[PDB]
């Protein structure tokens, strides 16, 4: 590419989110409460 | 395992060892940025510690308080409990109940209120009629102040929803904070404290705009400690129950058909719950009510403008109707 | 290893308490609940069993009740000024027996 | 090696131990009416007393 080109996409930011484990919250002012997210409830990996 | 003794099978079950794992990232980049012309640095700063440096840490150190607030907050709790505003304390009783029960340990146990809920706590006959409390030097009454119940100290925060407390462990919630680097290419930066937590401070001219941009960063991440499968234990929220929701101020009058009134409902506990209030008129005609409590009224006559707000213990929606009068 | 053994042996134990023989059951009403722990040492009385070597073993159900009981949360009630039903959550002695808690049988037992 | 014991009266009666159990007046399913997102959607119910205790 070019240096003035603008910024692409990062692959640890690719691989964090596809590993799931940044934490999703409740938007915390939405009346009713949310639903608790399903990142929110995963189990934890059995390996690592 | 057991098995009988004596038995002729003499077969064994496998016990077996399985080790878990989650995983903590860091998530957010918060930042305060300022920009200024040359004009300005040269004749509006006058001291720039004091009037550019300290209100920019002073807002980065807002910004990781509320930070950490939406972790809190917005944490995955199954259930809530509800506090009776009449009835305080078996609240905070099921709370350390359900905390026992997940076999959490008993100390370092934080327990945080709004100030809608510290005011209910003095408010409650329980601590209030020091015959129900002993605490004959009584300090709900004298002092409007609780401090403590149930085997837990009240802390008292602004950051957090009025009507909501909340009773963590310490290993229920993970921060993390990571200074940047200044580059090689950047003017040598400062180093700030917002917090306790190092920031990064950076400055850069802009030829193009004739004016320095300086930027004020730290790395964040946050983290809520879940267990094996996946439920959430080691904090408890508890909410205040609502009863009923009045508009304040009553009826009114408009002072124009182009006049616009901002609603404000409070429930009986007296917390302010506009912003969780659906808002319908009458004679959408002679007035319009906004989702935001906003009402306009367009042709002059007389409508009814109703607040709907579900309760915290959720079923039917408490109703407030108020009548305008729209010239 | 040994803890996956203690813990089976615990319930061992409590299998062992839970699944006795009981005729009857004391029935605790959570806004009384005095009178159910009374009722309980008057029908071990008149069975004439020692008064001594008794013990008692409360859910966690059960002793979150006996904090929430207005008998031990108000202190003209109880005397016991100092309301460690209030200011803590504990009910340590009642009906002349000490609550031992455990969260190995039913928590409403 | 273990064993367990019961010791019951010569008359076959258990005297020597009283259960006591807290009375549920009513039970309540947690949260409420609610709304499948989806048929392939399932919802885990959870249901408690007035004691809050997990029936």
């Amino acid at each position: 590419g070019l240096i003035s080109d603008p910024v692409e996409v990062d692959p640890i930011q690719v691989g964090r989110d596809e590993a799931g484990w940044v934490q999703e919250l409740r938007d915390r002012e939405a009346w009713p409460k949310q639903e608790v997210p399903e990142q929110a409830k995963k189990p934890a990996k059995v390996g690592n | 395992n057991r098995r009988d003794l004596r038995d002729p099978d003499r077969t064994v079950i496998a016990s077996e060892l399985v080790e878990h794992s989650f995983g903590v990232t860091l998530d957010k980049h918060v930042y305060a940025a300022l920009k200024f012309t040359d004009e300005q640095r040269t004749l509006d700063i006058r001291d720039y510690t004091k009037q550019v440096l300290m209100p920019q840490v002073s807002a980065v150190a807002y910004e990781l308080e509320d930070y950490i607030a939406e972790l809190i907050e917005g944490a995955p709790y199954e259930e809530t409990i509800l506090i009776d505003p009449a009835d305080t304390v078996p609240a905070f009783i099921t709370a350390d109940q359900r905390m026992g029960e997940a076999n959490v340990p008993t100390d370092s146990r934080r327990l945080v209120v709004g100030s809608a809920v510290a005011a209910a706590l003095a408010k409650d006959k329980q601590f209030r009629h020091a015959d129900w409390s002993g605490d004959q030097a009584n300090a709900a009454l004298r002092e409007a102040h609780v401090g403590r119940l149930a085997g837990m100290n009240v802390i008292r925060s602004n950051a957090i929803a009025p009507d909501k407390a909340y009773l963590w462990h310490r290993t229920a919630f993970i921060l993390a904070y990571r200074t940047p680097v200044v580059p090689e290419g950047a003017k040598a930066g400062a180093s700030f404290s917002a917090n306790g937590v190092a920031l990064r401070w950076l400055a850069d001219y802009d030829y193009s705009q004739l004016g320095d941009r300086t930027l004020l960063d730290v790395f964040t991440g946050r983290k809520v400690v879940t267990e094996v499968d996946g439920s959430f234990v080691r904090a408890v929220e508890l909410q205040l129950q609502a009863s009923s929701i009045t508009i304040v101020g009553g009826a009114f009058a408009l002072a124009t058909t182009t006049g616009t009134k901002q609603l404000k409902v409070r429930d009986d506990n007296g917390t302010d719950v506009t912003a969780r209030c659906t808002f319908a008129s009458s004679a959408g005609t002679k007035a319009t009510v906004s989702a935001a409590g906003l009402v306009t009224g367009v042709a002059a006559g007389t409508a009814d403008i109703t607040a709907s707000y579900v309760p915290p213990q959720g079923g039917t929606a408490k109703t407030a109707t108020v009548t305008v009068t729209v010239p």
